[PDB]
């Protein structure tokens, strides 16, 4: 009932009769040779013209192809039947298993929960990694964001979180692969199936080889599923492989939609595109979603508008840095920028707060001494500035930790450190009771015991 | 070049002409409008920055033997938007729309030899098989083909020239 | 070469009859829908800035009046709209519910209740866009606004009717400082307004929870424009809060408005502009972004009693009204050179600079004394605080300079040594924990102890315990004097002698 | 009758169409009824047949397409002369002090040409501010321009107020104050200061405040300058105080974006230098009379290098550049002696004593700045004795610049001080040659006179 009239990259314009024009975000459908193609409506132009993004390959489209108007949004399988399976942006099964036996389908475009429906919790949810818990404690039902440039460990850290959190979590989980490597997803799927935990995880994949529309709308689909499991009254774990790609897909599409560029070539609606997605991944009085989001930062620029606006939408933000990874120190968390809304004396107790602030004070002073150390060397420092430098270096090394998922790289056995152990260790180091060990003794050891033991081995 | 801005006016004028069935008369009206646009003294005026009302009414005074109610009002709309130079293209697209509606097509026949009437007859019949529209054949004589016939139904072209067959063979080797 | 919404059936209508009938100039039709901006054909009588009614119960603001087009921004969920829908222009500019009954409520930018506590009991409606009082209708600011933080109330005074910028990077305590300032007005007679632009909803829930634990919520209005709401609602959210603040100002009462992330408003006006295809400027912001914040912040005023009598038609005589503004701005790694920070720094009466290097070294709240300034001056302080604070500001700046100089020199001279270890101790003294605001008597007492050299022999780590012990000792033994200072702020040789006696007796008889 | 109609309304820019015969001229003024209120428009460009693009001199809200517009066949004209003294007026010359009609006898147009080259005058009569650093490093002539360059919160308003107190009271003549993009609170403070000082009846005030539309703020300065020119052509000597020139250019930028002018470097208008020059050239002293001008200029981000501060430097006779760094260290006034100067600092004009004293101070301070960086690495331990004397002299000289202002007693508690040119030349020569290092460094600080410096040392 409609005809294609322009084809610009991933964007397709379709003409409809004046009485039949589609609504915004309705799904259209086209025969592209022997393939079926879905188009999602973005804008209504004058005169029955409607402008859309192809949810698939734009190659092979002529002008004048007939387009069919499906009078509903993109709707995806939902609920207990979507569990243990891998799916397309359009909700299609991508594993070679059969049909998904879904009882219900939901549209991926939804309104956010009301302010009256929200909920708050102070419950500390322990994560094994020593640095994250001490510096930035993360509570159940909140948002956590891992910020980092290219190749600094924000995927691997999330796999350690998946391992450690799954120890004390019983319910279902959803994983959204947005514009990332296919191999990471394939490896993940086979790790899940070989450990028989796959029966509890639902997976959506929109990886980086797919055209812009798929990568743009795949995130919304994953939120639809996580919201179903929330609305059943459960508690849900939602992992997003890379939220940066979602904004970048909008950038890739934006100029073709006929919109003037903003700031560093970004779409003018960037803040609203990020907000409209972020406000519906939240807890409610019926159920709660706990979420970890990897946040790629371009060119290591933490002031870029996309990472900058992402910071405001998170409870705990862990900031990784290339300078620390280059020194061998993994996990490469920067303690002077990683923060949490939960690091309060009331929430974590006065010891948990005093130790963290002592660690930060010591490290911050280490930074200010680096310029005089750079020009003149250490021998011109004051006699207790030397002691500050020694303790700061020990602290920097003890933040490092062996991971069970890094045995494939380090070869060293992995370590889990509970809260009543790491704050004891750092408090002792700050008070100097373990000051006599050498710096190397603290590298890649789990607990203070393993450090003194390693010092016995020199 | 006004190829893209001419379409709305061509389409709207054609629909209105159809509702009142005087399509041929509308085509005459537009032909008159297109020829006044080519005049040496008018083509200077149309480029000047006069306000649309004054410019339009000068054109309307010059444009005698048009219909005040409908044709001259099309002139008013085009003057408002500053598009009177689109008339030589609006005319061509109006004629195209008419050809589409009348299910009638115009095609060119080209050869080095002047074609015999029986050849043209069989060509017209075959083309009316290929094309749903009735066909008006136009005879063009050009030594380029060297032999054979070049069929040119606008963008759709069937090449039956020896030279075409030869320069197609040259790239096979 | 481009089209301009000249399209087939509209052209055919004009072909049938060029001088199309008057019909109603009151109404028109949507011709395009995209990203929350709609183009309307018709509406010959639509005024610039007028509300346009849409199917359902929704509205748009006419921002561009062009040659046979109106550009309008939709104040809600737009994606349900469609081409060919009829629209009617009202006669109305945007107005919001206003009154005393809004205290303790949480509302959206249209004034609709969002907390679920039921309908409002407002006192009529007020225009969202309004002109500020003129030059002859002002009065000089002289009364204080007590923040409760030692560093702010001493070195950076805020008076009734002042506009004080709070500026710093992400996660530097800006929100916490502002909201603690709201809490300190719990028993001050100043009404408080907190307007949140572009923040995530659960953060607003969390701050309302902290405002409800303390008694402050029953004295404040919260206006919310979450990150999911349309850019028009975020852009208009500050002005609705200002229109609620002006209710108290124009009736001889005091109000404190806390605009939160005025930057997240500027992004919104930019989105509207670039979607409306207006000429872009520096960092792609619209040219008229200075005018936005300039005509918002200039509403914060103190108005003389003759204006209050003229406005209230003589019902309130002899009382000045006031509206005090505390805008909040976010810096990209502290670069004041950015366009929005430089504009808002140009507009305001002062700056409180919050630094991450100070916040990371334990100096919380992290106000930088060297670069933070107040234009009102000590003219917005109680006189006891004025005396003591004068010396503090100079002492801190000079201490920083001396610290750098004398540390890399690795050197000592006697008077410099004395100055340096007095500056370190007063710098340690201005640190303060969250949700613990100090009354003016406590502040003046501690500043008297600092200025008169009683800290000269206390070791640096014991300054905090010294402060706590002193405040507890004084709160049991000398409460009438604290009540007197809190009630009057006066300063006499009697007050100085009593404070001297308190410090002497404390430092002799007590311990910390 | 009204002969034009509005065809577009975009922000402050209003499009008006007239019959092709009667198109108003550039900088003409038009009038339209916005609801119940009369709104004035100023013509900026003639574009196409019969259409003029115009700037609104009031709030744009409520304007419709198709409103009738009347062409007042002249530029905006304002009341000038004796009837303006003691009154506050807006851009249009209407009264905003609520004391009634101005009652003028003459009205002048705010757009006019500059004085001819043949008409200019040269004179070098020195004027005394009573402020050490200004009198020392940037002496004023009469009839010249004085620029006070500074970023946010460095003392431009306090210095302008102290300068008003010192120069105006002694002036024995009329003055004009122009508030361009000025804070309404500060305008009220200045008005009440002038009436409490009982000097208001020799000053005319024009205010265009920050909240006002771009048209108002853009043309306010020209209004005040037209009043100053009226007093000049009567043959008088007048003071013109302009509270910030930067927002003239900035209103021009906001306007320029929507006028359809193609943007220029740093986002400024193409016409920036032209607009500045058309304003500044009118502000001169001619063979018939003298305008003396004091101007504050906002430098964004303390950059001092972006086009608006760069272009304004060329026009001024006396330049005082307040620095955030000196102010932050707590020293007022924040004048940087290494970037501030006046073209009156000529040994012929000031005399040998004054000139060689000021130039010696500047030389000392530059040597100090050079030593200061490597002092951090060396302390004063590895510096030499020649350095130690120089640093002592420089440090104490810098403190001796600091002066308490009668305006600033509000901030300080200490009384304002007044220092004569001969006195401060004596004092700076006194540390130059007498080298009275007997006295502590703070004895030079905020004391004012040389005698009070030594007396402060005698007390401590
Ligand atoms: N704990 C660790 N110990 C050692 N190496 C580590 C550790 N964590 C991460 N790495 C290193 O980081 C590499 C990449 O990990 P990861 O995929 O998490 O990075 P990333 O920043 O998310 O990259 P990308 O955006 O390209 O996917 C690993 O192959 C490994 O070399
Ligand atoms: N005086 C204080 N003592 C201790 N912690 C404080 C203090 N003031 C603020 N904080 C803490 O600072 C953290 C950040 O608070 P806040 O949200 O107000 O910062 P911000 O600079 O406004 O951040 P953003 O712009 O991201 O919202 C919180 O954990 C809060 O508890
Ligand atoms: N001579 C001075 N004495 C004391 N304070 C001053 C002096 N000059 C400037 N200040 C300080 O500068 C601020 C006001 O300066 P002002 O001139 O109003 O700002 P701007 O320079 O931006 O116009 C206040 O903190 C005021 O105390
Ligand atoms: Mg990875
Ligand atoms: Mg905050
Ligand atoms: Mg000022």
């Amino acid at each position: 009932t409609g005809k294609i009239v322009q084809v610009i990259g991933a964007v397709v314009d379709v003409e409809f009769p004046q009485d039949a024009v589609p609504r915004v975000y309705d799904a259209l459908e086209v025969q592209n040779g022997n393939e079926r193609l879905v188009l999602e409506v973005q804008q209504q132009l004058g005169g029955g013209i409607v402008r859309t993004i192809a949810m698939g390959s734009s190659d092979g489209l002529r002008r004048g192809l007939d387009v069919k108007d499906l009078e509903h949004p993109i709707e995806v399988p939902v609920g207990k039947a979507t569990l243990g399976r891998i799916m397309n942006v359009l909700g299609e099964p991508v594993d070679m298993k059969g049909e998904i036996g879904e009882e219900e389908r939901w549209a991926i475009h939804r309104a956010a929960p009301s302010y009256e429906e929200l909920s708050n919790s102070q419950e500390l949810l322990e994560t094994g990694i020593k640095v994250i818990d001490l510096m930035a404690p993360f509570a159940k039902g909140g948002k956590v964001g891992l910020f980092g440039g290219a190749g600094v460990g924000k995927t691997v850290n999330m796999m350690e979180l998946i391992r450690n959190i799954a120890i004390e979590h019983s319910g279902y989980s959803v994983f959204a692969g947005v514009g990332e490597r296919t191999r990471e997803g394939n490896d993940f799927y086979h790790e899940m199936t070989d450990s028989n935990v796959i029966d509890k995880v639902s997976l959506v994949y929109g990886q980086m080889n797919e055209p812009p529309g798929n990568r743009l709308r795949v995130a919304l689909t994953g939120l639809t599923m996580a919201e179903k499991f929330r609305d059943e009254g459960r508690d849900v774990l939602l992992f997003v492989d890379n939220i940066y790609r979602y904004t970048l897909a909008g950038t890739e599409v934006s100029a073709l939609l006929g919109r003037m560029p903003s700031a560093v070539g970004y779409q003018p609606t960037l803040a609203e595109e990020m907000g409209v997605l972020q406000e519906r991944i939240t807890s409610t009085k019926t159920g709660s979603i706990t979420s970890v989001q990897a946040v790629y930062v371009p060119a290591d620029d933490l002031t870029d508008p996309s990472p900058a606006t992402t910071f405001a939408h998170l409870d705990a933000t862990v900031v990784l840095s290339r300078q620390i990874a280059s020194l061998g120190i993994y996990p490469a968390v920067d303690p002077l920028d990683s923060t949490s809304r939960q690091l309060d004396p009331l929430v974590v107790g006065q010891e948990h707060y005093d130790t963290a602030r002592g660690v930060q004070s010591i490290l911050q002073r280490y930074q200010e001494l680096k310029d005089i150390i750079a020009i003149l060397g250490m021998d011109e420092l004051s006699e207790e500035d030397k002691l500050v430098v020694a303790r700061a270096r020990k602290i920097q090394r003890f933040l490092s930790q062996p991971f069970f998922v890094a045995e494939v790289f380090t070869g060293s056995p992995g370590k889990y450190v509970s809260l009543k152990d790491t704050i004891r260790g750092f408090k002792g180091i700050m008070e100097g009771e373990y000051d006599h060990l050498p710096e190397q003794a603290f590298y890649m050891v789990g607990s203070i015991e393993e450090a003194v033991e390693k010092a016995k081995k020199l | 070049e006004f190829i893209t801005v001419a379409r709305p006016y061509a389409k709207a004028a054609f629909d209105f002409a159809v509702e009142h069935q005087s399509v041929e008369r509308w085509q005459d009206m537009l032909a008159f409008a297109a020829e006044v646009t080519k005049n040496e003294q008018m083509a200077e005026l149309l480029s000047g920055a006069l306000a649309p009302e004054t410019l339009a009414e000068s054109f309307i005074a010059v444009a005698g033997e048009q219909l005040d109610e409908n044709g001259q009002n099309l002139i008013r709309v085009m003057a408002e938007n500053g598009r009177l130079n689109a008339l030589p293209d609006v005319l061509e697209q109006f004629i195209h729309l008419r050809a589409v509606s009348e299910a009638t097509a115009e095609v060119d026949v080209i050869s080095a030899a002047a074609l015999s009437e029986q050849q043209l007859a069989k060509i017209s019949a075959a083309m009316e098989k290929r094309l749903s529209r009735k066909v008006k054949l136009n005879a063009k004589i050009d030594k380029s083909v060297m032999a054979g016939v070049i069929i040119r139904a606008g963008d759709m072209v069937i090449d039956g020239s020896v030279r075409g067959r030869l320069e197609r063979l040259a790239d096979v080797l | 070469q481009l089209n301009s919404t000249e399209i087939s059936e509209l052209i055919k209508q004009r072909i049938a009859q060029f001088n199309v009938v008057s019909e109603a100039h009151n109404e028109g039709t949507i011709v395009s829908v995209s990203d929350g901006v709609i183009r309307i054909h018709g509406l010959a009588d639509a005024m610039q800035g007028e509300m346009i009614s849409l199917p359902g119960n929704r509205y748009a603001i006419a921002l561009n009046l062009e040659r046979d087009s109106v550009g309008a921004v939709v104040m809600g969920p737009y994606a349900d709209l469609a081409e060919g829908m009829k629209v009617k222009a009202t006669g109305r500019i945007l107005e919001v519910p206003v009154g005393r009954g809004l205290l303790g409520r949480v509302v959206n930018t249209l004034g609709a209740p969002i907390d679920g506590k039921g309908p409002l009991d407002h006192d009529g409606f007020s225009a969202v866009e309004a002109i500020a009082p003129g030059v002859i209708e002002r009065q000089s600011v002289d009364q204080p606004v007590q923040t409760g933080y030692k560093a702010v109330d001493s070195m950076i005074p805020i008076g009734r009717g002042q506009r004080e910028l709070i500026i710093g990077d992400r996660q530097t305590g800006k929100t916490a400082l502002a909201i603690d300032a709201i809490i300190n007005q719990r028993d001050s007679g100043i009404k408080a307004i907190y307007v949140a632009i572009g923040q995530k909803a659960s953060t607003i829930s969390n701050v309302v929870r902290k405002l409800e634990e303390h008694g402050a919520l029953a004295n404040t209005i919260v206006v919310v424009a979450t990150a999911s709401e349309s850019a028009a609602l975020q852009y208009l959210a500050p002005y609705a809060g200002a229109a609620m603040g002006e209710y108290f100002r124009d009736r001889g009462e005091d109000a404190l408005i806390i605009y939160d992330d005025l930057s997240k408003q500027a992004v919104a006006y930019r989105q509207i502009s670039l979607l409306l295809r207006r000429p872009p400027g520096r960092e792609a912001f619209p040219g008229d972004v200075f005018y936005l914040h300039s005509r918002l912040l200039e509403r914060a005023a103190r108005v003389n009693a003759e204006y209050v009598e003229a406005f209230t038609k003589g019902e309130v005589k002899g009382k000045t009204g006031s509206l005090t503004a505390l805008p909040i701005i976010e810096t990209q790694a502290g670069d004041v050179s950015a366009f929005v920070p430089t504009n808002v720094i140009s507009i305001t009466d002062g700056q409180i600079f919050l630094e991450t290097n100070l916040f990371n070294a334990g100096i919380r709240p992290a106000v930088n004394p060297g670069i933070s300034v107040s234009r009102v001056g000590g003219a917005a302080q109680t006189k006891i605080m004025k005396k003591l604070s004068g010396g503090i500001r100079t002492a801190l700046a000079q201490y920083r300079e001396l610290a750098a100089f004398s540390q890399f020199a690795s050197d000592l001279d006697d008077a410099t040594r004395k100055q340096l270890d007095h500056g370190q101790k007063v710098t340690e003294l201005l640190k303060q924990k969250q949700y613990a605001p100090m009354s003016v008597a406590q502040q003046s007492l501690v500043l008297f102890a600092a200025e008169r050299g009683y800290l000269a022999d206390v070791e640096l780590s014991k300054i905090g315990s010294f402060e706590a012990a002193l405040l507890a000792y004084v709160d049991r033994d000398h409460a009438p004097l604290m009540q007197e200072i809190n009630q009057t702020g006066g300063y006499n040789d009697e007050i100085e002698g009593k404070l001297k006696g308190i410090l002497d007796s404390f430092k002799a008889t007590q311990s910390w």
